[PDB]
């Protein structure tokens, strides 16, 4: 309606439709917050890495948090963040600001560096990193003798690969296709919804004030009804599309939570 | 004044606790009066790492936890013509010329009911015999 | 003849000497030029929320 | 004692009840016509206008019914997903012992027991959690007679004076023997080897 | 109700209790072999 008392009074006799729409949208928002909180908050304490870092020759500097920047993000996280970039509609902020998400990731990574998989079950127990790597080799059918006799070569290979990842992300574009696709789809849906507000739907015009200031009320009410039905139908379609997309996103979030639980807190 | 809007009736503190009633933008409120604060993600510790030291457990505990999952919902059906007309011949005749609508609105519900039965049967019926202690 | 509600502020856009108003995208008016003083005014919707 | 634990089942019941309640409540709307009851419209007009009035009621009620059916379809899909997850958990964590971490429980999974609930299932997971740790000094291999020894399974520890081998998840020292270790190469390429017997 | 009906589930709750009892007795007495 948009500030039109006659439109509101005419809409009253359509029963409770938009209450259901508000209910659905609020459910979607709460589900989004639950998705994020359930994927990322998988630790009880905020572990911190020691100042002196001698991890048997492995170099984690590219991934560890950088205290220089205020965001306390890492190099790769900064690359990822830089790589990808009204009529009653509002946008609400998320509950967890990205600084806290970065803190969660830092805690998880420090824990897995310093205490192997132990912190996933109970209290974190320290273990020198080379011994943890020996355990992990033993877990795939190769004796720890092999690791202990080829430590420098393995460390060099790991460092080279982690260096290559950064170049691959920095140079090549369109790596983050999925997130961009999600953002584009949402933006396009909102754009078409707000674009629909300029259609006659078989009435004489598309502006309520013009209809009011041109016709007798017993004749204007027909045009008002013709506008109302079309706008309501468009809103219904938008809400249904949102519900479908939300279900898909929730499935993806569940998969991500499973991966975080199984491939980070343990060996799969 | 907060990134989520404007808040009246509560006092802002400088401490940080767990989140009771989420508000947004990383802040939430609790009751002592009502106070508003920034969340604390959890306790802080620095695990004692060194290149020749380990920690080994000497005792254990056994824990029992619960998990709850829904597997079914109620099966419902609707008689379209009785709902939409309700004992009116003229209404029925007028409804006749809207083509096939009612069959579609019943196939879906029948599918839902059959799906509920299949869900329960798949979850629970997993044993060939009935064992006894 | 162009009607609407909102709050009017001073802006710094540079119309060409023949436009009378402007819209950003999705066809929503954002600026007007007053027929008498011939200066560009900016329109902002009146605040609202839950 | 504690309530508000079975939130999910209550939520499902409430959602279904509310959907039915709003569907039945929708039968009291004009949808632009003169009345919300068919008999009065029939008895207060003539067929050429009675049909016009009735058409609006018909289309409004049809639209409401369609909306209800679509909501039911969405909710049924979500319930099916949950039921599939429950069946997988029943198969993997009750009829066997699971190795995938955190799938059923918090710790090292030992066993599970099922229980029934009005529209769902409850799993009791029994798990093992270590406790009462202790600091120790360690080494990756033992150099003896110019040879390197590694433990078959377990880890070398020392209480500051003597060395032992233990299993990795429970402290139980044992004397290092040629029966719980194996040899490969000489003690020259391993970083951190220590001298012992 | 005005043309809407609620159908009863195929398995009564006694049967579900029987299934759970069978599963639990099996896991107590035969380990995982009965699976
Ligand atoms: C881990 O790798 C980083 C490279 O990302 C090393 O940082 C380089 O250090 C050298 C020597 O100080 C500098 O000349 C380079 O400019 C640094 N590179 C960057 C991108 O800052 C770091 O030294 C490595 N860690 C260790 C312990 O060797
Ligand atoms: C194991 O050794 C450490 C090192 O002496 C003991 O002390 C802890 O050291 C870490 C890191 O230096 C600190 O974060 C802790 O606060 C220290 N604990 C204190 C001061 O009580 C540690 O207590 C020893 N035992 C265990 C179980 O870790
Ligand atoms: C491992 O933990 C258990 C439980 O905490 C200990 O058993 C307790 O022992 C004390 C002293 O003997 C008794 O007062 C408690 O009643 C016991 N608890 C139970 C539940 O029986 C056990 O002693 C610990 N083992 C070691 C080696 O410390
Ligand atoms: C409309 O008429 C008014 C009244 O004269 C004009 O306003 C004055 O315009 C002269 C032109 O040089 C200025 O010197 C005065 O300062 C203006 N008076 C004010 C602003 O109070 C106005 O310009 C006319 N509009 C046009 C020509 O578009
Ligand atoms: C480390 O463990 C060894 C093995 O138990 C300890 O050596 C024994 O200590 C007891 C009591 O001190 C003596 O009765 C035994 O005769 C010792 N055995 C040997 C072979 O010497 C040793 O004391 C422990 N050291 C520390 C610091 O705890
Ligand atoms: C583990 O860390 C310690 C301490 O950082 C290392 O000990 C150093 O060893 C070198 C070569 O033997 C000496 O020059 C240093 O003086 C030692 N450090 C200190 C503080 O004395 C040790 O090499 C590391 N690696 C192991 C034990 O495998
Ligand atoms: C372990 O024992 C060997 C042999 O007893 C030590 O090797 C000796 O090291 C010293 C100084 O490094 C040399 O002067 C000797 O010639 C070496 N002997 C042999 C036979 O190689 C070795 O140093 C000992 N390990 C440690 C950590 O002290
Ligand atoms: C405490 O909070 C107040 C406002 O709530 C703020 O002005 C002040 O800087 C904070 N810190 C101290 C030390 O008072």
């Amino acid at each position: 309606c948009g500030d039109s008392t006659e439109c509101s009074n005419l809409l009253l006799q359509y029963g409770s439709f938009c209450t259901q729409l508000n209910r659905a949208l609020t459910g979607i928002a709460v589900e989004q917050d639950k998705n994020t909180q359930e994927v990322f908050a998988q630790v009880k304490q905020i572990y911190k890495t020691p100042p002196i870092k001698d991890f048997g020759g492995f170099n984690f500097s590219q991934i560890l948090p950088d205290p220089s920047k205020p965001s306390k993000r890492s190099f790769i996280e900064d690359l990822l963040f830089n790589k990808v970039t009204f009529n009653g509609l509002t946008v609400l902020p998320p509950l967890l600001t990205d600084e806290m998400i970065a803190q969660y990731t830092s805690a998880l990574l420090a824990g897995t560096i310093t205490s192997g998989w132990t912190f996933g079950a109970g209290a974190a127990l320290q273990i020198p990193f080379a011994m943890q790597m020996a355990y992990r080799f033993n877990g795939i059918g190769v004796t720890q003798n092999v690791l202990y006799e080829n430590q420098k070569l393995i460390a060099n290979q790991f460092n080279s690969a982690i260096g290559k990842i950064q170049d691959s992300l920095s140079s090549t574009a369109s790596a983050l296709g999925k997130l961009q696709n999600v953002v584009n789809q949402n933006a396009q849906a909102l754009n078409t919804l707000v674009k629909q507000l300029s259609s006659n739907f078989g009435a004489i015009s598309s502006v309520l004030n013009d209809i009011l200031s041109r016709l007798d009320p017993p004749e204007a009410e027909v045009q008002i009804d013709r506008l109302i039905t079309g706008r309501l139908q468009s809103l219904q379609t938008y809400v249904t599309q949102q519900l479908i997309r939300a279900a898909e996103i929730r499935a993806s979030a569940n998969l991500a939570a499973t991966k975080m639980s199984e491939c980070v807190l343990g060996q799969s | 004044q907060t990134r989520a809007g404007c808040l009246i009736g509560a006092e802002h503190v400088n401490n940080s606790y767990e989140c009771d009633i989420p508000i947004g933008a990383g802040i939430c409120a609790s009751y002592q009066s009502i106070i508003a604060y920034t969340m604390s993600l959890g306790a802080e510790n620095s695990v004692a790492y060194s290149n020749n030291s380990i920690a080994i457990p000497t005792n254990f505990t056994i824990s029992v936890t619960t998990e709850i999952l829904p597997v079914s919902m109620t099966k419902t059906s609707v008689d379209c013509t009785m709902y939409i007309c309700g004992d009116s011949t003229e209404c029925s005749n007028l409804l006749l010329q809207y083509g096939s609508f009612c069959t579609q609105l019943n196939r879906a519900l029948t599918g839902i009911a059959v799906e509920q039965d299949k869900n329960t049967q798949e979850v629970f019926a997993q044993v060939k015999q009935i064992y006894k202690t | 003849g162009l009607t609407g509600t909102g709050v009017l502020t001073e802006s710094n856009k540079k119309f060409l000497p023949f436009q009378q108003f402007g819209r950003d995208i999705a066809d929503t008016t954002d600026a007007v030029r007053d027929p008498q003083t011939l200066e560009i005014l900016d329109i902002t919707p009146c605040s609202f929320g839950g | 004692s504690t309530a508000s634990a079975l939130g999910k089942l209550q939520n499902v019941v409430n959602q279904n009840a509310q959907a039915l309640n709003t569907l039945v409540k929708q039968l009291s709307s004009n949808f632009g016509a003169i009345s919300s009851v068919l008999n009065d419209i029939l008895s207060r007009l003539d067929p050429p206008e009675a049909e016009v009035q009735i058409d609006r009621l018909i289309t409004g009620r049809l639209q409401s019914l369609q909306t209800y059916v679509t909501q039911q379809l969405i909710r049924a899909a979500e319930i099916r997903a949950s039921a599939n997850l429950a069946a997988t958990k029943m198969s993997e964590c009750v009829l066997g012992q699971s190795k995938r971490v955190d799938f059923c429980g918090k710790g090292y999974h030992l066993m599970s027991f099922p229980q029934s609930a009005p529209h769902g299932v409850v799993f009791l997971h029994v798990t093992y959690v270590p406790a009462q740790e202790k600091n120790f000094t360690t080494a990756p291999a033992i150099c003896h007679d110019g040879k390197a020894h590694f433990p078959r399974e377990g880890v070398f520890v020392s209480n500051g004076t003597h060395w032992f081998v233990t299993q990795r998840n429970f402290y139980e020292p044992q004397i290092i023997t040629t029966d719980n270790t194996f040899v490969s190469g000489n003690c020259d390429v391993v970083i951190g080897i220590v001298n012992n017997t």
